């Protein structure tokens, strides 16, 4: 079986902290 | 700790020079320090 995957597979890149940017 | 006052501070290996003052901004668990625009430390959380 297959499928779509839209916007799954995102993740946060380091530990690091920004705003607005 | 020393606060509003230029010291060469290092954090878990992150050095830096200059004062330290009250943070405004919320930051998550999982984040340790914050950068800024122009890829350079910002704020920093006290890792005690
Ligand atoms: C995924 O790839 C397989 C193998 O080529 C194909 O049989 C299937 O139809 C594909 N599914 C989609 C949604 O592209
Ligand atoms: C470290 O120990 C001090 C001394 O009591 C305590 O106040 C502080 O909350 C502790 N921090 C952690 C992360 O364990």
């Amino acid at each position: 079986a297959y499928t779509n995957s839209f916007t799954r597979g995102v993740y946060y890149p380091d530990k690091v902290f920004r705003s607005s940017v | 700790l020393v606060k509003n006052k230029c010291v060469n501070f290092n954090f878990n290996g992150l050095t830096g020079t200059g004062v330290l003052t009250e943070s405004n901004k919320k930051f998550l668990p999982f984040q340790q320090f914050g950068r800024d625009i122009a890829d350079t430390t910002d704020a920093v959380r006290d890792p005690q």
